[PDB]
């Protein structure tokens, strides 16, 4: 090799031939059979690491069909290497011609007495997951930057206690390296000398000036841990400091964090320069209570999800490789730094862009209907005058009856049930639809506008006239209807709605459970599924316009299937800027 | 020491001096202008944009980064705009120090043979603000890279996004619309070049133009806008430079970009998350790129189509905005404890308009509530700017305290995330104000107040004009009956440059109207007015101003008032 082309990039170096357009969008990482190479022992780290890479999907035993590769040579720390002959097995792999997708995970770079970054042994060419990486020696968007995994994840399992009051703010817990740093850190201790704990020795304890600190469970007391570097950038401190729920504070210059690229590091760590010793107890004063358990969360799930076990490791690794090398179909932001507590209340609308449609194109009118023959020629007559009215279509439900200004389509619909009316019918020309029923002749032409007029300004809402509130019976233990008059809204029934068009492919392509088949296997309780499904994708509420099977047991139907209650209560109508 | 570690291998610990830079914060210095130097058009736009900002200072001495004045722009032999003996007319300066906290502009580095990062000049131990430069040559965390934009994209403002009429399914007329050039015989262009296997006269027509014949014939059939916006998914290729102008235009027309650019750092990349806004490519796969987008599903396409006006509209519609991304970038680079999320600039409303200097936790910004799963604040702060209107404001479950721009300064002694501002004669009872604060608690982005006014176009004189008559629509609520987010208070502490502020307080009027631009222009929404109630030349100067300095009229009329049930 050529001590590793530091110029080496995923355009340049990394080969994508192989690698195709795979339906799953997932990559394959062969592993190297072991081999003696008479080479040291393969670790018990790196045992972990070909199995957990072995039992994922990423594994695949066909050599001419791999994306990745890995070897067998446990490179984790080369401390322990001979930097020599390990090169000649690395360049002795089949398929090995610059080691172009070859995978190298290391913990530990360098050794006496320049203590390098970047895995001294010649790599040339090669995918360097490493620990330890330095600004300069990091090809970015090329190496991955992984931890230095720490013995104590899995030999030591402590209680997980929530964010909160700790005893001791900032503490240091490292047991020497390069004096200068002890030297500020006593600076530091001298003056407030109550919160900063500075400690030493006397693998599983450390100790203090007489008193003798059990490890890694010290951590958990402190809500900041000083993090230094000594010999190298990469410490196993890390994992350590993470498991505990301890906010890092990194005080290595030109450290690359583990994972950093998909991971957000500013919202779960503190990067102080080396020079800032004396007043890193005031940067840290200045981050607040809030922002502190954020980041104490934010680390915790860190430690969980990718630095308890060489298996997390090798997943994140592979994953951050998968979305290098497959942006289209990559993992979301949310996924890579969202805890799952976090993720089920979190929401992503779907509409998120907040513009506003011009007042040309008009709404849709899917009329649904049975054998209403005189209230729908009514309900067909009065919504006939509106302007915005862009077309008015029909949906005939009947089955044995048969039918008898703007495009008046009828469509026979096959068979019978209330979900044909949020099918994503190519017919539908514009983004609002109108959902309206026979019974609802109690409507002018002008609510209607009104409330295409409302729509335009919520293209991503529920705006409707029929107010509906749900509540709680404690004493019941279940969710009650509401249709009288009340002070709070959460619904709108599809009697005489508009809403996006989007949400016709959500309710009838994207449902939680069976509630589109359940709901039309009963007769009614479809106007409370597509509300659910709306406050659910959108986190938002409902605009109710002007003053206009039990449904209890669907409400709360909705309620078990979705696991909360999407509904969103609220004290507002949209009423007109000249209104009476 | 760090001598080793200097010029390619230049890195903010080793080629910037963070002394110059104190708390102040990011000041930028430029040079004065010499008389008989050539300077383009874009190069001014570009200088009076870092002029126009806060972080401008005349004085070199309370600097703490420099940007030169001489045309560095166009680095190109060839090209008229090219600037000589640059070298030496930079080496004569001696505020030069060898490039040490310099911030090099640059758009179309190098000549003919291969186009390469020659800058011409040497730049010593200075950042580069190039475009089109590749990732062998970047420098992270020290080089930013900025869009290649055209002499007459505007210099303030910038045309809105062109999506309209989100239908679903979100796929247009065509699917792959390419139009463009081959350049023949040389570097660059070798997959615009093979852009005819792909081809199939089809939602797929990569027309191409100088066999040439049978191409130029099929290339004069469509029109370029009509294909741009009657389309999916517009291919952004590699020519002679990495970057091109179809990349702002398919970011403006909404149509996906799909990059066939190997080894291109996208614009502002180092903060900007481009697989949420577009197709990133390998061109040696441009075979399988057709499957790859036909396989993409339709709510993807949907949320790249918005996030794709999102990030025109934030950070590309104007050479201002550039610039501004471009200072903010390279000041985030400082203070790694205030700098901004990945979250802050790749989701609404933006980078420019959220500072972390106020905070850099989501949860002290409204525009995030949704998406860390957290509620809005509960206690908001009164301020008033009386006796009845002060009891009636305390007799209320959510006024956590009670206290011409000095009602919108970063005052400490507020604690709460919302604030409720009040007048001598404002008649707001207590109901009035907990149904307010609750809407705003609906919609804690946007301004929620009772008083409204709207603006009209005066075709007589070809202005803008302040409507205060009750009329069917609205598109401004007055900041003096109103509640809303703290931040923006620090917003328009620091983010407004020091001349609306100063003449604002000088003709003692046109706070509220300034404020509701600002909230207008960062969250793109009309405001919010409630209830019914409803109880000069200087407001149109301060109007036609505004709008100015804005580049656009981000106002929005609303025709919905918003009242309590029953
Ligand atoms: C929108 O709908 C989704 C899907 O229905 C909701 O996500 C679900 O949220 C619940 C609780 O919020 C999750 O339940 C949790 O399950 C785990 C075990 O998996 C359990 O340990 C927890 O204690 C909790 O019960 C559920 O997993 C999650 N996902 C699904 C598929 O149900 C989401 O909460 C809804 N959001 C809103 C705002 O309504
Ligand atoms: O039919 C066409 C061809 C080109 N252009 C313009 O030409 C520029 C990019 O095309 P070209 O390939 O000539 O430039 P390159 O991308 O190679 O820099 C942009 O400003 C386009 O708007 C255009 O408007 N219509
Ligand atoms: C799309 O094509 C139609 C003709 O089919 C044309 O009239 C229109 O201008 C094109 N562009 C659009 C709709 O943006």
């Amino acid at each position: 090799p050529e001590r590793g082309d530091l110029s080496c990039r995923m355009h340049t170096c990394f080969d994508v031939y192989r690698c195709g357009f795979n339906p799953k969008n997932k990559i394959k990482v062969y592993i190297y059979a072991l081999k003696k190479y008479v080479s040291n022992t393969i670790s018990r780290e790196y045992n972990e690491l070909l199995m957990a890479i072995s039992d994922s999907d990423y594994y695949t035993d066909d050599i001419n069909r791999a994306c990745l590769f890995v070897p067998s040579i446990d490179v984790l720390n080369q401390n322990t290497l001979r930097i020599k002959e390990t090169a000649q097995a690395m360049a002795q792999l089949s398929r090995w011609d610059r080691g172009t997708n070859h995978l190298l995970f290391n913990m530990l770079p360098g050794g006496p007495p320049d203590y390098n970054t970047a895995l001294d042994v010649p790599r040339d060419r090669a995918l360097l997951a490493g620990g330890g990486f330095s600004t300069w020696t990091y090809r970015q968007g090329y190496d991955v930057s992984i931890p230095v995994y720490s013995p104590l994840s899995a030999e030591v399992d402590l209680p997980e206690k929530g964010p909160g009051p700790r005893q001791y703010f900032l503490l240091s817990s490292q047991v020497g390296l390069h004096p200068e740093y002890r030297e500020d850190l006593e600076a530091l201790q001298v003056k407030h000398g109550e919160s900063v704990l500075v400690l030493d020795k006397c693998v599983r304890k450390r100790c203090h000036k007489h008193q003798v600190f059990d490890y890694p469970q010290v951590l958990q007391e402190a809500t900041f841990c000083v993090v230094l570097r000594g010999a190298r950038l990469g410490q196993a401190v890390l994992s350590d400091v993470l498991q505990a729920g301890c906010v890092p504070v990194v005080i290595a210059d030109s450290y690359i964090l583990p994972f950093s690229e998909v991971l957000d590091w500013k919202r779960a760590s503190v990067v102080v320069p080396e020079e800032k010793m004396s007043d890193v107890y005031s940067i840290l004063q200045s981050i607040p209570q809030r922002q502190i358990e954020e980041m104490q969360r934010q680390a915790r799930w860190f430690w969980e999800a990718y630095f308890q076990s060489i298996k997390a490791i090798a997943l994140a690794t592979l994953q951050i490789i998968n979305d290098r090398i497959y942006p289209y179909a990559a993992i979301s932001y949310e996924e890579w730094n969202d805890p799952p507590a976090v993720k089920w209340g979190s929401v992503s609308n779907p509409l998120f862009l907040p513009l506003i449609p011009p007042q040309s194109q008009g709404f849709t009118a899917i009329v649904l209907t049975y054998d209403r023959v005189e209230s729908l020629f009514r309900v067909i007559t009065e919504v006939s005058k509106v302007p915005s009215l862009s077309k008015l279509l029909v949906v005939w439900n009947n089955q044995n009856k048969n039918p008898p200004r703007v495009p008046l389509k009828v469509v026979r619909t096959a068979e019978n049930k209330l979900s044909n009316r949020f099918f994503p019918y190519d017919e539908i020309e514009t983004e609002a639809v109108l959902a309206i029923d026979d019974d609802i002749i109690m409507l002018t032409s002008d609510e209607l506008q009104f409330g295409y007029e409302v729509w335009r300004e919520f293209p991503d809402r529920l705006v409707g006239y029929p107010g509906r509130l749900h509540l709680w019976d404690h004493e019941m233990n279940k969710w009650k209807y509401e249709s009288e008059w009340t002070n709070e809204v959460s619904m709108v029934l599809t009697g005489a709605a508009f809403y996006h068009k989007y949400f016709n492919y959500l309710y009838t392509y994207k449902m939680p459970g069976d509630i589109k088949n359940w709901v039309d296997a009963h007769m009614n309780c479809e106007d409370i599924a597509m509300n659910f499904l709306v406050a659910n994708v959108t986190g938002k509420a409902v605009i109710k316009v002007t003053p206009r099977v039990e449904r209890s047991e669907c409400i709360n139907k909705f309620a078990s299937v979705f696991g909360t209650m999407p509904l969103k209560v609220v004290e507002h109508r949209a009423d007109p800027v000249l209104y009476k | 020491n760090s001598s080793i570690y200097k010029g390619k291998k230049c890195r903010m610990e080793s080629c910037f001096d963070f002394t110059l830079c104190k708390k102040n914060g990011f000041k930028v210095y430029v040079y004065p202008q010499q008389k008989g130097e050539k300077i383009a058009e874009s190069y001014q736009n570009i200088l009076a944009a870092i002029e126009g900002s806060r972080f401008y200072t005349s004085d070199p001495s309370q600097a703490c980064l420099f940007v030169l004045s001489l045309d560095t722009l166009d680095r190109d032999q060839l090209s008229p705009q090219y600037v000589h003996n640059l070298r030496s007319k930079v080496q004569s300066l001696h505020l030069w120090n060898n490039g040490r906290n310099h911030l090099i502009f640059n758009l179309y580095s190098g000549t003919w043979p291969d186009y390469t990062e020659d800058v011409g000049f040497d730049i010593g131990q200075a950042m580069l603000a190039k475009a089109s430069i590749s990732t062998e040559n970047f420098r992270p965390n020290f080089d930013v890279s900025i869009p290649l934009f055209s002499k007459d994209h505007p210099r303030t403002g910038g045309e809105r996004g062109f999506l309209k009429f989100n239908t679903i399914p979100p796929l247009r007329k065509y699917m792959l619309v390419f139009k463009g050039k081959r350049y023949l015989t040389g570097i660059g262009s070798d997959t615009r070049n093979a852009l005819y296997h792909v081809h199939n006269g089809e939602d797929v027509v990569l027309l191409t133009t100088c066999r040439c014949d049978r191409d130029n014939t099929e290339y004069e059939k469509y029109d370029y806008r009509e294909m741009l916006h009657n389309a999916t998914f517009c291919l952004v290729p590699r020519g002679r430079r990495l970057g091109s102008f179809r990349f702002l235009e398919a970011l403006q027309a909404a149509c996906v970009p799909v990059m066939l650019s190997n080894g291109w750092e996208l614009p502002f990349s180092e903060v900007i998350n481009w697989n949420q806004a577009a197709v990133i490519g390998d061109e040696r796969l441009l075979l399988q790129i057709p499957s790859t987008i036909r396989s993409i599903h339709q709510d993807k396409i949907l949320a790249l189509r918005q996030q794709t006006q999102f990030l025109w509209e934030a950070y590309f519609s104007s050479v201002e905005k550039i610039v501004l991304t471009t200072l903010e970038i390279i000041q985030d680079r400082i203070f790694k404890h205030i700098s901004r999320n990945s979250l802050i600039w790749n989701k609404h409303p933006g980078g420019l308009f959220v500072l972390p200097q106020y905070s850099s936790y989501l949860g002290d910004f409204p525009y995030y509530y949704a998406n860390l799963g957290l509620k809005p604040p509960s206690k908001f702060t009164a301020v008033i700017h009386v006796l009845k209107l002060l009891v009636a404001a305390a007799k209320s479950q959510y006024c956590a305290q009670i206290i011409m721009s000095s009602r919108f300064l970063p005052y400490d002694n507020i604690i709460t995330d919302a604030v409720l501002s009040l007048d001598e004669d404002t008649v707001l009872s207590t109901t009035e104000v907990d149904f307010a604060f609750t809407v705003w608690q609906s919609f804690p982005e946007r301004i929620v107040g009772y008083p409204a006014r709207s603006h009209f176009w005066d075709n007589s004189k070809e202005r803008w004009g302040y409507t205060s008559k009750w009329t069917n629509d609205y598109s401004m609520v007055l900041t003096g009956a109103a509640i809303y987010h703290k931040y923006y208070h620090y917003l328009y502490s620091h983010y407004l440059p020091a001349s609306l502020k100063n003449m604002v307080d000088q003709l003692a009027n046109c706070e509220d109207i300034l404020m509701n631009f600002l909230v207008s222009a960062v969250t793109k929404l009309p405001p919010i007015k409630v209830t019914q109630k409803k109880q000069f030349a200087q407001r149109q100067s301060c109007m036609n101003t505004f709008a100015s300095w804005f580049g656009y009229m981000p106002l929005i009329h609303s025709q919905m008032r918003l009242d309590p049930v029953l």
